[PDB]
C-alpha cells in the first residue's frame, strides 16, 4: 500500500458494476411468458406468436447479459484473481442445483418401477408398449459423447502450448459431434411406438430424457460463443474462463447420460 | 514514506509456475490427439456402419404399417391413450412428434 | 360422543386406543409442564434481580 | 448530497402536496384491494 | 417387521467404521491403530459357530453393550496396557455385531432378488462413519432406534435359547471350497488399495476434502447397483468394478496436486461399491446351491476378508513406502487388482447339489 | 490510451497500462493483452510487490498515548478491531481513528493513531 | 434520468433492501386484510359475509397463505436484513452478483400480479397451500388459476436461488484482511445456513409442482391413479421442500436476537461456538425428516417409528440456544427498550408454540390430532409469535441506524402491548377447538364450537389496531424525526456504566462488537474506500 | 487495420463518456428492435389479462 | 483458575501505573466484575491513583459501589473502620455525609 502513486488507483481486488438495465427487462419478459403460457393454454388468446415473441425476448435477454460480462472482461480489464474464484465458486453453485432436479425425477422412477400399481398388470414396461433396444441408436450417441468428451481434452492442452490450429479444430470437431446427438435423439423421437400420454412409463421417460435435449442445446450455443470468441483473438494462455466452464459442464452431462442409459433404456425387469 | 522493495523469493516462484505449463503440456497434448484419432474415429465409424444397416432393415417393416386398416392395429388396453385435456395445438388427438406409421389413436 | 360447547378436553372413549392415546397424552404434558415453569422461574428471577444494575459479571 | 433524507424513493420535506397523502393512499390501497377481489367474485357468482 | 432388522444392522456397520476410523478427533502407532483390526480377524470365526447354537438377536446387543463400555473405558484411559485392552474389547464387540446382523439380514430376506436391495442399502453405513458435529442428537437417535429394536425383540413375545433347526456345514467345508474364497479374495483385494492409501497420503502430501468423494459416491454406487446387479449378472458387476479400481488407482501417480485427486477418488469409491453390493449377497446364494442353509460362518468368513486388508494396510505400507516409494505401490496394487479381474467370470453358474 | 509501463515504478493511472499487441497466428500472452487493475497485479506479482495486502493488526506491542500504534490510511478514518496484545484476550471491539482524535479501546486500553500517506 | 439509473437500474445492494421493504409492507397488509374477512365469517354459526359462497372462503385462506410465507416474511428476512447488513458486517463493499440481486428483487413484482390475478379469473384457486394432485386436476378446477398460481411459486424460487448461491459466494472470499471463518459474526452463520436449504430444497418443489401442470394440461398421469401413478408421491415431493422451508423462515430470527440479547444486557454471548454448531445441526436435521406432515396417509408401522424417533432429536439443539439466550441475560445489567421487549416476548411464546410440537411427533398422538385446529395453534404461536416478533425486534433495532430518523418510544409500547394481547387471546382457544374435535378448512361448523370462536374473532380486530398504530410510528419517524432524540434515553445505543463519567462518555460514546453502530448514520453509499483492519 | 484491434478497442471503451451498451456503434441495431418489441410483447399481454377478467375469450 | 492472591498483585500493579483519568476509570470499571470482591489494599491504592489524576467524584464513587457489591450491611461497615486512615487524611466525603 506504500507504493508511490496509489491513490489514483482502486485500494480493493473487487468489480465494482457500472449501472445496467437488463435485470429490469428479464423480468418484464417473464411476465409476458408466464402470462401468455398460462392464457393460451385454456383459450382466450388462440393466436401462437405472442409466446414465441416471449421465449425470443428472455432469449435475447441473456445473450444482452453476456455481452457486457464480455466487454467488462477483455476490454475494460476488471478480472482480478479473486473476481475469478469467485465466478468458479458462483458456477459450480448452479452446476450442482441443476444436478438435483435429476435426482427428483430418479426418485421418480425408482417409486413407480418398483412396486406397480394394480391398475397396470404389475410389471414393467407393461403390455402393450415396445420399449427402445438398447443395442441401436442409444450405443451410438454415447460413443459420441464418449469422443466428445475426449476431444476438448485436446483443445485445453493446446491453448496451454500454444498452438491456435490444434484449439481451433477441436472445439469445431466437439460441436459437431453434440449436433449429430440432437440429431440422432430427434430421430430417435419419431420412430417411437409409445408417447408422452401412454403410461406413467411413456410419461417419465419423456421427461428425464427430454430436460437432456434442452441442456445440449446449450452446449452448441456456449461452444459456438467459445469458438468464435477465439478466433477473434480474446483468449490468452493463462485467463480464459469461458473454456473452464464449458469443460465442467460437458463432463457432468457425459455422467448424467451414463446413468440415464443403465436406468431408463437397459433396466426394464 | 519510504516505498516497499520487492522480495527476489517470491519473484522466481511466479516465473516457474508459468514455465512448468508449457512444460508437462508437451506429451499430454501429443497424447490426446491420439486419443482423439485412433480410438474415437473407428469406433464412431463402425457404430455408424452397423447401425445403418440394422435401422434400415427396419426401415421396411414400418412403410407397410400405414395401410392396415382399424380392424388390423393391436388392441388398445385402458390408460393406453389418455384424451382428458385436449391439446392446444391443432387437432386434440396429436402431439409434437406423431407420425401415423407407427402410431395411431384408433376410435 | 357429540362436542360439548365450553371444551376444553378430549371427549369420552369407548375404544382401548383412545384411553392409551389419552394416557400417553397425560404422561408427556407432565415433562412438558416442568419444562415450561422451569425456564418461567428462569425469567422471573432475571426480571426481579438483574435489571438496572450496577454490577455487570461480564467475564 | 448525503444525507438523513437522502436515501429514500420518495420525498419528504419541501413538497407541493403534504405527505399525509401518499402516506395513507398507500395503506388504504394496501386494506382495499382484498375486498374488491371478494366484490368481483361474490357478482359474478349470482349472490348479492 | 422385516425393516428394523435393517435399520440395526445400519446403524452397526455405522458405529463399527465410526469406532475404527474416528479416533483422533474423537512403531508405536501401527501397532496401536491395527488392534482392533487383527483382534476382530481372530475373533470373526468364534461368532460364527456361536449364533448356530444361541441363535441370532442376543450376540448384536451383547456386542453394543460390549462395545458402549470399552469405548466408556477408552473414555478415561491413560496407560498403555489399560488402553490396548479397551481397544481389544472394542475390536470383539465389533465383530460379533456385524457378523451376527449380516447373518439375520440373510435368514429372514429369503428372496434372491430383495436380498441384494436390502444389503445395498446396509452396506451404505460403512462410509456415513467415514463422513462422521456435536454428535450427541446422534448418538440418542441410534439409543431410540436400538430401543424400538429391543421392545420388539425381547419384551413384546418372548425369547428362549431356541437352537436353529438345521445343522450347519463346519468351517473347514466352506473352506475346501473354490467359490467362497475366490468371491472372498475379490473384497479383500479391492480394499486393499484404498486401506494403504490412507497412511501414505500425508507422505505424499484439506483432509477431509480428499476423503470426501469417496464417501460421497460409494452410498450412490451401492444404492444403484444393489438393485441392477440381479438383470446383469453378478460376476460382470465385478469385473467390471475390479476394472475401474484398477484404472483409477493407476490415475493417482499421474497427478500432481490435491485437487487433482477428487475425480479419481469418485472413481475409486463407486467402483468399490459395485465390488461390494455384486458379491456379497451371492455369497449366501452359492450356500443356498450347494450347502446347507445356514449363513453364520459364511458372512464370518466374509468380514475376514473386509478385515485382512484394514489389518494388514498400514504396517506394510509404511514400510514399503519407506522401500520403494508411493507410485510403485500403487502401479503394483493396480496391476494385481486389474490382473485379478479375468477370472471374476469363472461365478456365472456354479454347479449345484 | 499512453506510454506503457514497464515496471510499477511507472504507473501513475489507468492511462499507462493498455501495452503492446500480439502477433497474427500466435495465442497470446497476457504481458501482451491485459488493461485494467489485472495488469497491475501482474506487473507486482513479477517482481515481488504485493499490491492487496492481507497482513493482520500489530498485536506485539501496546498503546500509550505519547507512543501510540500507527495505522496507516489513504482517508480521515479507518476502522480499527482489537482483540489483545497475546492477540486473542481482548474481545472484538472496533474503533474508528481520526485526524482529530485517537480511539483508546475501553476494555484493554490501547491508543490508535493515523497516518495520512 | 438520475432517479432510473439509482432506483431502477441498480447496483447497491443497501439500495434494494429498501425496496424490498417496501414491497415487504404492502404485502403483509393485504394478507392481514385477507385474514380479517376469514376470521369475520368464523364468528357466530351460519352463513355471515360470505353468503353461500364456500368457494372465495378456500381462495382467501390460499392467498394469504402464500402471500406471507413467500411475499413478506422471506423479502424482509433476506432483503431488507440480509442484503443490507451482511456486506457491513463482514466488511465488503457490495455483493459479489449486483445485477444478480437487482433480478432476484424484480421476479417478484410480476409474481404479485399472477397471483392476484389467479383470483379474478375463474371461481379462483381454492387447493389449500398445498396443492394436492387429485383436487386440483381438471374436474374440479378447470380454468387458468391453478395454472398461474403454481407460475408465481417459480418465479419466487429463482429470486431465492439467485440470491443464495449470492449469499454463500459473497461470504467465502469477500471478507477483510483479519477475518477467518470463525470469528464471523451469528447472522452471517444464519444466512449461510439458511442459504445452503435454499440450495439443497427447492429443485424437488419445481420437479413437482412442473409435474403437476404437466398432469393438468399434458395429459400425463404421473399422480393419476387409473394410469399407473400414485398422489402420495406428491406429497413426497412437497413436504421435501416444506421442512426446509419452515426453517428458512426461523433461522435468520435467531440471530437477530442474539445480537439484541448481546446488547441491552451488556455481555458476550454464552458459547457462540454452541450456538453456530446447534444451528448447523439443526439445518441438518431438517432434511432427515418430512414425513411427519403424513402419518394418516397408510405408511409401514416401521416407518413410523423411525419419524417419531428423528423428529424428537431436533429439540436437543434448540434448548442449547434458549439455555444459553438465559445465561447470557443472566448476569448482565437489562434496560428495558423496545427491541428487548420483543426479545423477552420471543424466548417465552417460541418455547409454548414448540412444546405442541413434541405431542404432534408422536405417531400414536397424531391420531387425534391431524386436520385439526391444534396444528393452527401450534404454528401461529411460532410464526405470528416467533418470526413477526423478530421481525419487528430487527426493525427497532437498526432503523435509526440506517434512516437516520429516530421514533416515539410511547407509541411503540402501546403497539406492543396491543400485538402481545390481542395475538395471546386470538392463537390460544384454537387449543380446546383442536383437543374437543374442530377439523381445518370448514366455513361452517356445528353450533358446539361457538364460544371460542367469538374469542377469538376479538383478538383480530385488536391486532390490525396496532397494525394502524405502527404506520403512524413509521409517520412520526419521517416527519419530525431529528426531534425525538431528547424526549427518550432509548436513542442511546449504550448506556453509561457505573465509574464511566458523563464527560468521558460523550467523548467515547459508542462501544461495540461488529461495524455496523460505527458508521455514520446515513451509510454512505461507498462505505470502505480503504480497507478495514481486524488482528 | 490486422486481427489485433484488442489494443484499439481498449482505448475506446475506456475514455468514452457513454456507458457501455450504447458505446459502439453498432449497438442500435441490438437495442431498437429489442426495446420496439418488448414494448409490444408486455402491451399484449396487459390486454389479454384484463380482457379474461371480465369472461371475453377468443 | 485465577486465586485471591493473584488478583490482589495484578490489579495492584495496573493501579500503580495509569496516567489519565480514562484509565483509572477503566481499572476500576473490570476490578468490580469478577466474583471476588477487591482487597482493602486494593481499594487503598485505588484512592492514591485517583488523588494523582486530581478527581473527587470517582474516590466517592468508589465507596458507593462497595455498598452494591458487598451482601450483608455488616461487612461494609468492616470495610469503613479499615478505609478510616486513609479517608481522614485525603478528605474524602461519603455520598450519605453530603447528601448531594
Ligand atoms: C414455523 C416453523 C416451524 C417450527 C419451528 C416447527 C417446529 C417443529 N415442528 Fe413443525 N410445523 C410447521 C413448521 C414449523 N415446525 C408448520 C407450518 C406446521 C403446520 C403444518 C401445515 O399444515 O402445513 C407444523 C406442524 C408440525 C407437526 C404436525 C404435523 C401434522 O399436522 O400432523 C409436527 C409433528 O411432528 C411438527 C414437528 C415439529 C417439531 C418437533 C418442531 C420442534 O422443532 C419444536 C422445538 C421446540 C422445542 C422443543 C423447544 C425447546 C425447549 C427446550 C427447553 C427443549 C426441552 C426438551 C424437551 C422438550 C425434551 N411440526
Ligand atoms: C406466515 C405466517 C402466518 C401469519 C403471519 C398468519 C397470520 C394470521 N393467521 Fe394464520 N395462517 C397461516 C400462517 C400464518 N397466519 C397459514 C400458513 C395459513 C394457511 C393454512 C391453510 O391454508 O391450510 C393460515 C391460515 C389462517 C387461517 C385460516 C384457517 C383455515 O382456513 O383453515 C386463520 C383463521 O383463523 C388464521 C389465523 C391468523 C390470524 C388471525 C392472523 C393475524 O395475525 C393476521 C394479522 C397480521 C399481523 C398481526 C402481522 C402484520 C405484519 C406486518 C404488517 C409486519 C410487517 C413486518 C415488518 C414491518 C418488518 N390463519
Ligand atoms: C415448441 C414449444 C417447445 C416447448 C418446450 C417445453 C414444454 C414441452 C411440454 C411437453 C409437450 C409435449 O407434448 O412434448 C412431447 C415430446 C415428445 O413426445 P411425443 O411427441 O408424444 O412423442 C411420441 C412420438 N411417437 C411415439 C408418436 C413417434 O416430449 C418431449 O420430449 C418433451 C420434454 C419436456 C421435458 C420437461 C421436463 C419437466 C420436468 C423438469 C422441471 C424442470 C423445471
Ligand atoms: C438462462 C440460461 C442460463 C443462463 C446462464 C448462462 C450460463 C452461465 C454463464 C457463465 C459465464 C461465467 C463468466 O463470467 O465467464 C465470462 C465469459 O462469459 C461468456 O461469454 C460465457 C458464455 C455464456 C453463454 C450462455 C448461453 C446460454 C443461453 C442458451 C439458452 C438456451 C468470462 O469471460 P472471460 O474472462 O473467460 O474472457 C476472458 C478475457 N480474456
Ligand atoms: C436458470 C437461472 C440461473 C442461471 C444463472 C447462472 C449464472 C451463472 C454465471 C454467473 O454466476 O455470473 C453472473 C451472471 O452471469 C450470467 O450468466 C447471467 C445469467 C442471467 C440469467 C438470468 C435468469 C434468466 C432465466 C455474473 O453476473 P454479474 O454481472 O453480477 O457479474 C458481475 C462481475 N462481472
Ligand atoms: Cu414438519
Ligand atoms: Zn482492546
Amino acid at each position: 500500500m506504500r507504493i508511490q502513486n496509489r491513490e489514483n488507483l482502486q485500494l480493493f481486488p473487487f468489480h465494482l458494476v457500472t449501472n445496467s438495465p437488463w435485470p429490469l427487462t428479464t423480468s418484464l419478459a417473464l411476465m409476458s411468458l408466464a402470462l401468455t403460457l398460462g392464457l393460451t393454454m385454456h383459450g382466450y388468446i388462440g393466436n401462437h406468436l405472442w409466446l414465441f415473441l416471449a421465449i425470443s425476448l428472455v432469449l435475447s435477454s441473456i445473450f444482452l447479459w453476456v455481452r457486457d460480462v464480455v466487454i467488462e472482461g477483455t476490454y475494460l480489464g476488471d478480472h482480478t484473481i479473486a473476481v475469478r474464484k469467485g465466478l468458479n465458486i458462483g458456477f459450480m453453485l448452479f452446476v450442482l442445483s441443476e444436478i438435483l432436479i435429476f435426482a427428483a425425477l430418479f426418485w421418480s422412477y425408482f417409486h413407480s418401477a418398483m412396486g406397480p400399481t394394480i391398475e397396470i398388470g404389475c410389471q414393467w414396461p407393461p403390455v402393450g408398449i415396445t420399449s427402445i433396444k438398447p443395442t441401436e441408436l442409444p450405443l451410438l450417441n454415447t460413443i459420441i459423447l464418449l469422443a466428445s468428451g475426449a476431444t476438448v481434452t485436446w483443445a485445453h492442452h493446446s491453448i496451454l502450448y500454444k498452438d491456435r490450429q490444434g484449439t481451433l479444430v477441436g472445439l469445431f470437431i466437439t460441436t459437431l459431434l453434440i449436433i449429430l446427438f440432437v440429431g440422432c435423439q430427434v430421430l430417435e423421437y419419431t420412430w417411437a411406438t409409445f408417447t408422452i400420454a401412454d403410461s406413467v412409463f411413456g410419461s417419465i421417460f419423456y421427461a428425464g430424457t427430454g430436460l437432456h435435449f434442452i441442456h445440449m442445446v446449450m452446449l452448441i450455443v456456449m461452444l459456438a460463443i467459445c469458438y468464435a470468441r477465439m478466433y477473434f483473438y480474446h483468449f490468452t494462455s493463462n485467463h480464459h474462463l469461458g473454456l473452464e466452464t464449458t469443460i465442467l459442464y460437458l463432463h457432468v452431462l457425459d455422467i448424467i447420460w451414463l446413468f440415464l442409459y443403465i436406468v431408463f433404456y437397459w433396466w426394464g425387469c | 514514506f519510504t516505498t516497499v522493495k520487492g522480495d527476489p523469493a517470491k519473484a522466481q516462484a511466479f516465473k516457474k509456475h508459468l514455465d512448468d505449463v508449457y512444460h508437462h503440456s508437451k506429451g499430454t497434448t501429443a497424447l490426446w490427439k491420439k486419443i482423439s484419432y485412433f480410438v474415437a474415429l473407428p469406433a464412431i465409424a463402425l457404430t455408424a456402419v452397423n447401425t445403418y444397416f440394422v435401422e434400415a432393415e427396419h426401415a421396411e417393416h414400418r412403410a407397410h404399417n400405414r395401410h392396415l386398416s382399424d380392424e388390423e392395429w393391436p388392441k388398445a388396453y385402458p390408460y393406453q391413450n389418455v384424451r382428458r385435456v385436449d391439446f392446444f395445438w391443432g387437432d386434440g388427438d396429436k402431439t409434437l412428434f406423431w407420425n401415423p406409421d407407427v402410431n395411431r389413436h384408433v376410435k | 360422543d357429540v362436542p360439548t360447547p365450553w371444551g376444553i378436553f378430549f371427549q369420552d372413549s369407548a375404544t382401548p386406543n383412545m384411553e392409551g392415546i389419552i394416557e400417553l397424552h397425560n404422561n408427556i404434558m407432565f415433562y412438558l409442564v416442568l419444562i415450561l415453569t422451569f425456564v418461567s422461574y428462569i425469567l422471573y428471577t432475571i426480571i426481579y434481580n438483574y435489571s438496572n444494575a450496577t454490577i455487570v459479571h461480564k467475564y | 448530497d448525503v444525507g438523513p433524507y437522502s436515501n429514500l424513493p420518495f420525498k419528504v420535506k419541501n413538497r407541493r402536496v403534504p405527505y399525509a397523502v401518499p402516506h395513507f393512499l398507500f395503506f388504504a390501497i394496501g386494506m382495499g384491494i382484498p375486498f374488491f377481489a371478494c366484490y368481483v367474485q361474490l357478482k359474478r357468482s349470482g349472490s348479492i | 417387521s422385516r425393516k428394523l432388522i435393517l435399520f440395526i444392522v445400519f446403524l452397526a456397520l455405522l458405529l463399527d467404521n465410526m469406532l475404527l476410523t474416528v479416533v483422533v478427533p474423537i512403531v508405536q502407532v501401527g501397532l496401536l491403530f491395527a488392534s482392533k483390526a487383527t483382534v476382530q480377524l481372530i475373533t470373526n470365526p468364534f461368532i460364527g459357530l456361536l449364533t448356530n447354537r444361541i441363535g441370532y438377536p442376543i450376540p448384536i446387543f451383547a456386542g453394543f453393550c460390549i462395545m458402549f463400555v470399552s469405548t466408556i473405558m477408552f473414555a478415561f484411559s491413560s496407560s498403555y496396557a489399560f488402553l490396548l485392552i479397551a481397544r481389544s474389547l472394542q475390536g470383539i464387540g465389533s465383530s460379533c455385531s456385524s457378523v451376527a446382523g449380516m447373518g439375520m439380514l440373510a435368514s429372514v430376506y429369503t428372496d434372491d432378488e430383495e436380498r441384494g436391495n436390502v444389503m445395498g442399502i446396509a452396506l451404505g453405513g460403512l462410509a456415513m462413519g467415514v463422513l462422521v458435529g456435536k454428535t450427541a442428537p446422534f448418538l440418542v437417535l441410534a439409543a431410540l432406534v436400538l430401543l424400538d429394536g429391543a421392545i420388539q425383540l425381547f419384551v413384546l413375545q418372548p425369547s428362549r435359547v431356541q437352537p436353529e433347526s438345521q445343522k450347519g456345514t463346519p468351517l473347514t467345508t466352506l473352506l475346501k471350497d473354490p467359490y467362497i474364497l475366490i468371491a472372498a479374495g475379490s473384497i479383500c483385494f479391492a480394499n486393499m488399495g484404498i486401506a494403504m492409501l490412507e497412511p501414505a497420503l500425508p507422505i505424499w502430501m484439506q483432509l477431509g476434502v480428499a476423503f470426501l468423494p469417496a464417501s460421497i459416491s460409494y452410498l450412490i454406487g451401492t444404492n444403484i447397483f444393489g438393485i441392477l446387479a440381479h438383470k446383469m449378472g453378478r460376476w460382470l458387476c465385478a469385473l467390471l468394478g475390479m476394472i475401474i479400481v484398477g484404472v483409477s488407482i493407476l490415475c493417482i501417480p499421474f497427478a500432481k496436486n490435491i485437487y487433482g485427486l477428487i475425480a479419481p477418488n469418485f472413481g475409486v469409491g463407486f467402483a468399490i461399491g459395485m465390488v461390494d453390493s455384486s458379491m456379497m449377497p451371492i455369497m449366501g446364494y452359492l450356500v443356498d446351491l450347494r450347502h446347507v442353509s445356514v449363513y453364520g460362518s459364511v458372512y464370518a468368513i466374509a468380514d475376514v476378508a473386509f478385515c485382512m486388508g484394514y489389518a494388514i494396510g498400514p504396517s506394510a505400507g509404511g514400510a514399503i513406502a519407506k522401500a520403494i516409494g508411493f507410485p510403485w505401490l500403487m502401479t503394483i496394487i493396480g496391476i494385481i487388482d486389474i490382473l485379478f479381474a479375468p477370472l471374476c467370470f469363472f461365478l456365472r453358474s456354479p454347479p449345484a447339489k | 490510451q499512453f506510454k506503457t509501463a514497464t515496471s510499477i515504478a511507472e504507473v501513475e493511472g489507468l492511462e499507462n497500462l493498455v501495452g503492446p499487441g500480439a502477433k497474427t497466428g500466435t495465442v497470446p500472452t497476457d504481458l501482451e493483452q491485459a488493461t485494467g487493475l489485472e495488469r497491475y497485479e501482474l506487473l507486482g506479482k513479477l517482481e515481488g510487490i504485493e499490491v492487496f495486502d492481507e497482513t493482520p493488526l500489530e498485536a506485539v506491542r501496546k498503546g500509550t498515548m505519547k507512543d501510540p500504534i500507527l495505522i496507516d490510511s489513504y482517508d480521515d478514518y479507518r476502522y480499527v478491531g482489537c482483540t489483545g496484545v497475546p492477540a486473542d484476550s481482548h474481545n472484538i471491539e472496533w474503533l474508528k481513528p481520526t485526524t482529530e482524535k485517537n480511539a483508546r479501546c475501553w476494555e484493554c486500553g490501547s491508543v490508535y493513531k493515523l497516518n495520512f500517506l | 434520468m438520475n432517479y432510473i439509473n439509482r432506483w431502477l437500474f441498480s447496483t447497491n445492494a443497501k439500495d434494494i433492501a429498501v425496496l424490498y421493504f417496501i414491497f415487504a409492507l404492502f404485502c403483509g397488509l393485504l394478507g392481514s386484510i385477507m385474514s380479517l374477512i376469514l376470521r369475520l365469517e368464523l364468528s357466530a354459526p351460519g352463513n355471515q359475509i360470505l353468503m353461500g359462497n364456500h368457494q372465495l372462503f378456500n381462495v382467501v385462506a390460499t392467498a394469504h397463505a402464500v402471500l406471507m410465507v413467500f411475499f413478506l416474511v422471506m423479502p424482509a428476512a433476506i432483503g431488507f436484513f440480509g442484503n443490507y447488513l451482511l456486506p457491513l458486517m463482514i466488511g465488503a463493499s457490495d455483493m459479489s452478483f449486483a445485477r444478480l440481486n437487482n433480478i432476484s428483487f424484480w421476479l417478484l413484482p410480476p409474481a404479485l400480479v399472477s397471483l392476484l390475478a389467479s383470483a379474478l379469473i375463474e371461481n379462483g384457486a381454492g387447493t389449500g397451500w398445498t396443492v394436492y394432485p387429485p383436487l386440483a386436476g381438471v374436474q374440479s378446477h378447470s380454468g387458468p388459476s391453478v395454472d398461474l398460481a403454481i407460475f408465481a411459486l417459480h418465479l419466487t424460487s429463482i429470486s431465492s436461488l439467485l440470491g443464495a448461491i449470492n449469499f454463500i459466494t459473497t461470504t467465502l472470499n469477500m471478507r477483510t484482511i483479519g477475518m477467518t471463518m470463525s470469528k464471523l459474526p451469528l447472522f452471517v452463520w444464519a444466512v449461510v445456513f439458511t442459504s445452503i436449504l435454499l440450495l439443497l430444497s427447492l429443485p424437488v418443489l419445481s420437479a413437482g409442482v412442473t409435474l403437476l401442470l404437466l398432469d393438468r394440461n399434458f395429459n400425463t398421469s404421473f399422480f393419476e391413479p387409473a394410469g399407473g401413478g400414485d398422489p402420495i408421491l406428491y406429497q413426497h415431493l412437497f413436504w421435501f421442500f416444506g421442512h426446509p422451508e419452515v426453517y428458512i423462515l426461523i433461522i435468520p430470527g435467531f440471530g437477530i436476537i442474539s445480537h439484541i440479547v448481546s446488547t441491552y444486557s451488556k455481555k458476550p454471548v454464552f458459547g457462540a461456538i454452541g450456538m453456530v454448531y446447534a444451528m448447523g445441526s439443526i439445518g441438518f436435521l431438517g432434511l432427515l425428516v418430512w414425513s411427519h406432515h403424513m402419518y394418516t396417509v397408510g405408511l409401514d408401522v416401521d416407518s413410523r417409528a423411525y419419524f417419531t424417533s428423528a423428529t424428537m432429536v431436533i429439540a436437543v439443539p434448540t434448548g442449547i440456544k434458549i439455555f444459553s439466550w438465559l445465561a447470557t441475560l443472566y448476569g448482565g445489567s437489562i434496560r428495558y427498550t423496545t427491541p428487548m421487549l420483543y426479545a423477552f416476548a420471543f424466548l417465552f411464546l417460541f418455547t409454548v408454540g414448540g412444546l405442541s410440537g413434541v405431542v404432534l411427533s408422536n405417531a400414536s398422538l397424531d391420531i387425534a390430532f391431524h386436520d385439526t385446529y391444534y396444528v393452527i395453534g401450534h404454528f401461529h404461536y411460532v410464526l405470528s409469535l416467533g418470526a413477526v416478533f423478530s421481525l419487528f425486534a430487527g426493525y427497532y433495532y437498526w432503523s435509526p441506524l440506517i434512516t437516520g430518523l429516530y421514533y416515539n418510544n410511547n407509541l411503540a409500547n402501546i403497539q406492543f402491548w396491543l400485538l402481545f394481547i390481542g395475538t395471546n387471546v386470538t392463537f390460544f382457544p384454537m387449543h380446546f377447538l383442536g383437543l374437543n374435535g374442530m377439523p381445518r378448512r370448514i366455513p361452517d361448523y356445528p353450533d358446539a364450537f361457538a364460544g371460542w370462536n367469538a374469542i377469538s374473532s376479538f383478538g383480530s380486530l385488536i391486532s390490525i389496531i396496532s397494525v394502524i398504530l405502527f404506520a403512524y410510528v413509521i409517520y412520526d419517524q419521517l416527519v419530525n424525526g431529528l426531534t425525538n432524540k431528547q424526549l427518550s434515553t432509548n436513542s442511546l445505543f449504550k448506556n453509561p456504566d457505573f465509574i464511566e463519567s458523563n464527560i468521558i462518555f460523550n467523548d467515547n460514546s459508542i462501544k461495540s462488537s461488529s461495524i455496523d453502530f460505527l458508521l455514520t448514520s446515513p451509510p454512505l453509499p461507498h462505505t470502505f474506500n480503504t480497507p478495514a483492519i481486524q488482528s | 487495420t490486422a486481427t489485433e484491434k484488442i489494443i484499439e478497442l481498449q482505448k475506446f471503451y475506456q475514455s468514452t463518456n457513454k456507458p457501455i451498451y450504447a458505446a459502439h456503434p453498432r449497438s442500435k441495431y441490438y437495442l431498437i428492435p429489442y426495446f420496439g418489441l418488448l414494448g409490444v410483447s408486455v402491451a399484449a399481454t396487459l390486454f389479454y389479462t384484463g380482457r379474461a377478467c371480465f369472461g371475453i375469450k377468443d | 483458575e485465577e486465586t485471591y492472591e493473584e488478583f490482589s498483585q495484578r490489579y495492584e500493579k495496573e493501579f500503580d501505573e495509569a496516567y489519565d483519568l480514562f484509565e483509572v476509570q477503566r481499572v476500576l470499571n473490570n476490578c468490580f466484575s469478577y466474583d471476588i470482591v477487591p482487597s482493602p489494599a486494593v481499594i487503598g491504592k485505588a484512592l492514591n491513583a485517583c488523588r494523582r489524576v486530581n478527581d473527587y467524584a470517582t474516590a466517592v464513587r468508589v465507596f458507593e459501589g462497595l455498598k452494591h457489591k458487598v451482601e450483608t450491611k455488616e461487612q461494609y461497615d468492616a470495610y469503613l473502620e479499615e478505609l478510616k486512615d486513609v479517608r481522614e487524611e485525603l478528605g474524602i466525603d461519603l455520598k450519605e455525609e453530603l447528601f448531594p
